[PDB]
């Protein structure tokens, strides 16, 4: 009986929501800014390639000092590198060889990873006896695991195929907090720069607006057609960018809770499997199935200046903090530096 | 002598029996220039195609690239000999030689190349031989090619020449024939073992197809069809004295059989590759 | 984590001696090591290098040619064979810790030493002999350099160490800047390249001693004479 | 190199015995075989225990000098991709008694062992592990005639 | 059973009803500001003389 009333007030939220968001679409964010000057032909090159690892790469991440990185792969591995001399500086066997994610510690003392095995397991850099440990295994989740960050020392947030996000104790080893809500495979999240917030994709096809503190669903996003394979975070607060299997990126504003602006060509027919941001917000850089890694710009809409080395697919790229390099790793087993 | 007076022409085409002594030309140049097209095809489809950038096709190139250089070699013989010989110094004369010999030496290797690395991939499975092997055949290629100026030829003991070259001791020819023989004796031997023993390790016990015979036979058939007229004509050579056999000015019409391998090469080494084939569709 | 060596004693003059160290409670594979001695009365002076693969070799001019080192990974020791003793050999000898990468300490943990008895390069010299010190005032020593240690990469290769009277020494400040770990807060050093001053705050008990000023840029290792507070 | 410091020479020789420790590692881990077990609901054991025997539960066996694994993530039985998105490389894969399976575009040239190539399963039939080595020697045979040309 | 689920969709969605939203223009005005303002420290926008690179 209640179930008919509610579906009733649920179709009126709807509406009310839709045409609240209708009732400040003033016009697009191109007609109201022809002001602007495109960047031009953007041609970078390879500085310097990092060789060593013997399988695909699935995920990198850099230090906060923007010298050190760290990247998994399927060979069971995870290196971390100097980037100005090309030297190695440690490698740390990994339990289980299906891995899909890893993490650095802001201080430098700590690194993360996970995947198929359901565990997030958590590594000591800096002891007295000269080698790297592991120091916690976090258990508890259901399906697979799929993205991570460190807020501190002792806090980690964690995604998983469950359905379901969580919030950790180090020191214990117990979830704070868990949030649930989606109805597919979470698949990627991103930590604000106050990390006080974050966003997360699922298959669904949706997205959600999470607070760490209270714990609770704030916002929530539509607009694709396929899966959310992407997320990453503008330098405000307020934004972030996603990339579907429809071939599509888009861009958004948090406080305005409505979609803006696309990135799309009827050349590619792919799916992309990474994004990222650049400092000023003014080089969004975008992997490909089609083995090459675009760069597009990020109010005009349209161009994509190739980063073309690599003989595979690109799964991976990130910006450094003084924000003058970029990386980007690739089934072909090949780490690259850039600028 | 000087390597600059112009008797030495004179006294050589004398004592051998050609101072007396062109559509061929227009047939052959159509010939090198469906030969430089096919090469230039073949190395510009592995170039802009990623998944053939690996050891495989580096070899495939250099064979293609070895072609192009005989075919442009035949064309500059083909022009600045002749009539042209007799107004040019010995210095050409060598030149023109040495270029000649220089771009078949590099096909022949670099098919030794190619026949060599399939071989070892066959070592069940699943950057140092590939600069050793490649550099290996261009090297020797020049070193054997210049010969001919470091003191060999007969401008001091004028009993020893050669009928169809008037300059080169009988020894020269031997060295080249020797050397021919071992390479192909080589290629039929290495391809006759990969056949055995995929035949040997597949037919054995009943499982639960092949057709590599189809391009064994193809490989081997058009090799020995082209060079085999060329190799005998200057082993016979060798055992005949000057004036004395008319067979031996006839070598006008062998050498378009030995440069017509260098367009045969990219049809074998292409069709019988599927994903090669789906490469040139577009 | 522990160092102990021995081998030491008393030896005719001509004559030989081998040292030996053991080590526990640490990779003792991904280290480097080195020998210092230390004369009855004198200074630090260094002797010898060998790195964690076993690929390089160092000796002192002094006596190259002369001394051996050499170590055996699977059971955790470190030797040193020396022959033909002098007059002059008459010391101390310690074991010293060290490992390089991008942002290692070197020269981080010292061992406890042992008793032998027989019966150009850049140049650092300190600057006062010996100094009286009060407790609760604010002190500083220096010493200084020849060439400026002062690298293209950016980095400056002068260390600072500490001598209690009855110990080994302690790393305090390496790479003429950065602070060891267990070492409280209240030191710090800086200076211009050939000069350079270590400073102390609110000085404590248990902080007499020796303190010495090491290079590290080009070998030879050298050391300085010594500036000993008194209290 | 002659504008390396001291300290600059010991990290070069530290990356390099890194190098050298996991080229070992690579030489050693490039020949072993990984086989993705399937099947419908309870359609499997039977096999799982024949050669002697929350997460990815994966199974090791060895024949004759070849190195197998074998996984299994039949707990997940309804439309599963979030695991195809990983497995993509794998040498073949083994039934037990489709459409998804065999006609998708990754697994383009990927054969798949099956069982009612085809065999006939019983209680004594030990020759299940023979048929299987022999199947992959095939699929081995074929993979490298495909990589040097000669197919 | 459904009755919980379908109260818990009814309170989430009342939740995100309330909003203070804003003006897309404004929006524009303010990723404008924050792309013109910041530009000079994006080198890979804006190029670097070669003699102060870490990487060459
Ligand atoms: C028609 C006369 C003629 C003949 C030739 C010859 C003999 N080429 O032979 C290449 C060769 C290359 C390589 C080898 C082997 C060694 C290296 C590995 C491969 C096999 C051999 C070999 F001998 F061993 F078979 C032969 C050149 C120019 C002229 C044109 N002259 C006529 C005159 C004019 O036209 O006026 C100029």
């Amino acid at each position: 009986s209640e179930l008919d009333q509610l579906r009733q007030e649920a179709e009126q939220l709807k509406n009310q929501i839709r045409d609240a968001r209708k009732a400040c679409a003033d016009a697009t964010l191109s007609q109201i800014t022809n002001n602007i000057d495109p960047v031009g032909r953007i041609q970078m090159r390879t500085r310097r390639t990092l060789r060593g690892h013997l399988a695909k790469i699935y995920a990198m991440h850099w230090g906060t000092d923007s010298r050190l990185l760290v990247s998994a792969s399927q060979d069971g591995k995870l290196i971390i590198w100097d980037s100005y001399t090309t030297n190695k500086v440690h490698a740390i066997p990994l339990r289980s060889s299906w891995v899909m994610t890893c993490a650095y510690a802001p201080s430098g003392n700590y690194v993360a990873c996970g995947g198929l095995d359901n565990i997030c397991s958590i590594y000591n850099l800096k002891t007295r006896e000269g080698n790297v440990r592991v120091s916690r295994e976090l258990a508890g989740h259901t399906g697979y695991l799929s993205c991570c960050r460190f807020l501190d020392d002792n806090q980690i947030v964690t995604s998983s195929g469950d359905t379901t996000c969580a919030l950790w104790d180090i020191e214990t080893g117990q979830q704070t907090t868990t949030f649930t809500g989606h109805t597919g495979d979470v698949m990627s999240l991103s930590l604000a720069p106050d990390t006080r917030l974050f966003v997360s994709g699922a298959c669904d096809a949706s997205a959600k607006l999470w607070d760490v503190r209270e714990g609770m669903c704030r916002q929530t996003f539509t607009g694709h057609e396929s899966d959310i394979n992407a997320i990453c975070f503008f330098p405000n607060g307020n934004a972030f960018a996603t990339g579907s299997d429809d071939a599509t990126c888009r861009l958004f504003d948090l406080r305005a809770d409505q979609e803006l602006m696309t990135y799309s060509h009827d050349n590619i027919i792919c799916g992309i499997t990474s994004v990222s941001f650049s400092k000023s917000g003014r080089l969004l850089l975008a992997g490909y199935d089609d083995f090459n890694c675009n760069v597009w710009d990020a109010l005009k809409a349209d161009r994509a200046g190739v980063l073309a080395g690599h003989d595979n697919r690109v799964s991976c790229l990130g910006v450094t903090d003084d924000g003058m390099a970029v990386a980007t790793g690739s089934w072909d087993s090949f780490l690259k530096i850039w600028n | 002598s000087d390597y600059v007076n112009y008797d030495i022409i004179v006294r050589h085409y004398n004592y051998t029996g050609k101072l007396n002594i062109k559509l061929t030309s227009v047939v052959f140049i159509l010939i090198c220039c469906f030969i430089i097209l096919e090469n230039i095809f073949v190395l510009l489809t592995i170039w802009k195609t990623k998944k053939f950038h690996r050891p495989m096709y580096y070899f495939i190139g250099n064979l293609a690239l070895s072609d192009l250089l005989a075919g442009v070699a035949y064309t500059a013989n083909l022009l600045l000999s002749g009539a042209t010989t007799y107004k040019l110094t010995p210095a050409q004369w060598f030149l023109r030689e040495g270029s000649m010999f220089v771009a078949l030496s590099a096909s022949v290797w670099s098919l030794l190349a190619i026949a060599i690395e399939r071989y070892i991939t066959m070592l069940k499975m699943k950057n140092f031989r590939l600069f050793l092997l490649i550099s290996a055949c261009w090297v020797i290629s020049l070193i054997l090619g210049g010969l001919p100026i470091m003191g060999w030829n007969c401008i001091s003991a004028l009993s020893s020449c050669s009928t169809v070259l008037p300059l080169y001791h009988k020894h020269y020819i031997l060295f080249c024939t020797t050397v021919f023989t071992l390479l192909l004796l080589s290629i039929v031997i290495l391809y006759c073992r990969i056949y055995s023993l995929v035949r040997t390790r597949s037919r054995r016990l009943t499982f639960r197809s092949l057709a590599l015979l189809k391009t064994v036979i193809i490989v081997l058939s058009v090799f020995i069809a082209c060079w085999a007229p060329l190799f005998i004509l200057l082993l016979l050579d060798v055992g005949c004295k000057v004036k004395t056999c008319d067979i031996l000015f006839r070598a006008e019409y062998f050498l378009v059989l030995a440069v017509l391998n260098s367009g045969t090469n990219p049809i074998i080494y292409t069709l019988t590759n599927k994903e090669m084939r789906r490469a040139f569709i577009r | 984590v522990q160092l102990v060596e021995s081998g030491g004693g008393l030896v005719q003059p001509g004559g030989s001696r081998k040292l030996s160290c053991s080590a526990s409670g640490f990779a003792f594979s991904s280290f480097g090591m080195h020998w210092v001695r230390q004369a009855p009365e004198k200074g630090l002076e260094w002797v010898a290098y060998i790195s964690s693969g076993s690929g390089t070799i160092y000796y002192a001019d002094t006596v190259k040619g002369r001394f051996t080192i050499s170590r055996d990974d699977p059971k955790n020791t470190l030797f040193l064979q020396m022959t033909s003793l002098r007059s002059e050999d008459t010391a101390m000898y310690y074991c010293v810790r060290s490992i390089y990468y991008y942002g290692s300490s070197p020269f981080d943990f010292w061992g406890q030493g042992t008793t032998l008895t027989v019966s150009s390069d850049i140049v650092m010299t300190q600057a006062t002999s010996s100094v009286p010190v009060t407790p609760g005032e604010s002190v500083s020593i220096s010493c200084r350099s020849s060439k400026s240690l002062l690298h293209s990469n950016g980095n400056t290769y002068l260390y600072w160490f500490l001598q209690r009277p009855g110990q080994s020494p302690q790393l305090l400040i390496y790479r003429m800047s950065n602070l060891a770990s267990g070492v409280p807060d209240r030191f710090s050093g800086s200076g211009s390249g050939t000069a350079f001053t270590l400073t102390i705050s609110r000085l404590e008990a248990e902080d007499v001693g020796v303190y010495y000023c090491m290079q590290h840029l080009e070998y030879p290792l050298t050391f300085g004479a010594g500036t000993k507070l008194e209290l | 190199g002659c504008t390396l410091s001291a300290e600059d020479k010991a990290a070069v020789e530290r990356s390099k015995m890194i190098d050298r420790n996991l080229r070992e590692d690579g030489e050693k881990a490039a020949r072993e075989v990984k086989l993705l077990l399937l099947g419908a609901g309870e359609s499997k054991s039977t096999i799982v225990k024949q050669m002697k025997i929350t997460g990815i539960v994966e199974t090791h066996f060895t024949f004759k000098d070849l190195h197998f694994k074998m996984f299994d993530v039949g707990a997940q039985r309804s439309e599963r991709k979030k695991w195809i998105h990983c497995f993509e490389g794998v040498t073949a894969i083994i039934f037990c008694v489709f459409d998804s399976i065999c006609n998708n575009k990754w697994f383009t040239d990927t054969s798949i062992i099956l069982f009612l190539y085809t065999h006939f399963t019983c209680s004594t039939d030990t020759k299940n592990v023979q048929f299987v080595f022999d199947a992959v020697t095939d699929v081995i045979i074929k993979n490298n005639l495909k990589d040097c040309g000669l197919f | 059973a459904s009755i919980a689920q379908a109260r818990k969709l009814v309170e989430q969605l009342k939740m995100e009803a309330n909003i203070d939203r804003i003006k897309v223009s404004k929006a524009a005005a303010d990723l404008m500001a924050y792309c013109e303002a910041h530009a000079k420290e994006d080198p890979l926008l804006t190029p670097v003389p070669a003699s102060e690179n870490p990487f060459r």
